[PDB]
DNA sequence: GATCGATCGATAAAGTTTTTTTT
DNA sequence: ATCGATCGATC
């Protein structure tokens, strides 16, 4: 089995954007994996504190 | 040969080494073994064979006979049965004496959705044929897969071996990526369908060796 | 003339980061 | 530094 963390293109991924402009096999993507994660951030004042609790 | 699963019944024995090349000095020796005996792991045509698909001949049905027969787990879709078998049923070298030089050799091809079995067929096909090819991801390449000059680890001299394309007298040439080949290659194919040959420029020596062939194509949509 | 002893001469070494055009 | 070959001397 294979645990692949593709790291993004520059900046922040644009949620805006489209997908694929910083992943880049389209055809590995199709069907030869079957799900997929995600971890964005939004700036949030009760979990970051508590995050910055979690890291202090 | 070299490059299978093995299995060798050897007695042992030892033998001693010189240290220096020139002296008779020795101390650490080095083993080797004796092969007593060694396991891997036109055919012979009868008669009963021919009898049997005798019977199979007089059946009608064997086209949709072999039709169903080639999908073991495969959907339906009988359009893309009629060629598969009939690609490999590769006709014969209709040659003239003089003039023409025509082979009945044709060339299918398909494309579309994603991840239809497009593989596990062409694993199929090569199931069914024992001397044939199997493509890689950049295993060939433009100057990859033949006219070489390279530097072996035991003579470091010239070796010239063939492409899969030549490789193929035989059987049926499965290829794949056909629409992200690189363009410095999928410029040699035109010959083989043309010529049926492989013209080679190198350092070593000019050739026109023929390559008696026949070709599938799996392209994949954009 | 043949055999043995002594003296003199000859025999052993190892590689794999910068730089050019080119695709 | 060691081994082999050649030359000289002695039996």
């Amino acid at each position: 089995s294979i645990l692949a963390a593709a790291n993004p293109l520059y900046g922040r991924y644009n949620p805006r954007l489209s997908p694929l402009d910083n992943i880049n096999l389209p055809a590995a993507l199709l069907s030869r994996f079957d799900i997929l994660f995600l971890m964005l951030d939004i700036p949030s004042r009760d979990d970051d504190e508590k995050l910055a609790e979690h890291v202090t | 040969r070299a490059g299978d699963r093995i299995e060798v019944t050897g007695t042992f024995r030892s033998i001693p080494i010189r240290a220096n090349s020139r002296q008779r000095v020795l101390s650490l020796y080095k083993t080797y073994v004796d092969v007593v005996h060694v396991k891997k792991v036109v055919r012979q045509i009868t008669d009963q064979d021919l009898a049997k698909i005798r019977e199979v001949a007089a059946r009608e049905d064997l086209y949709s006979l072999l039709a169903r027969s080639i999908a073991p787990s495969i959907y339906e879709l009988e359009d893309v049965k009629k060629g598969i078998l009939l690609q490999l049923f590769g006709g014969t070298n209709k040659t003239f004496t003089k003039g023409g030089r025509y082979r009945g050799d044709i060339n299918i091809l398909l494309c579309g959705d994603p991840s239809t079995s497009k593989s596990q067929i062409l694993q199929y096909v090569h199931k069914i044929t024992p001397r044939g090819v199997y493509t890689s991801g950049k295993g060939s390449s433009a100057v990859g897969l033949t006219a070489y000059i390279t530097r072996d680890v035991d003579t470091k001299q010239l070796v010239l071996e063939s492409g899969a394309l030549v490789l193929s007298d035989g059987g049926v040439c499965c290829i794949d990526e056909f629409d992200k080949m690189s363009d410095s290659t999928r410029s040699v194919l035109h010959e083989v369908m043309e010529q049926q040959t492989i013209s080679i420029a190198k350092a070593g020596i000019i050739t026109t060796l023929n390559a008696r062939s026949s070709i599938l194509a799996s392209a994949n949509p954009i």
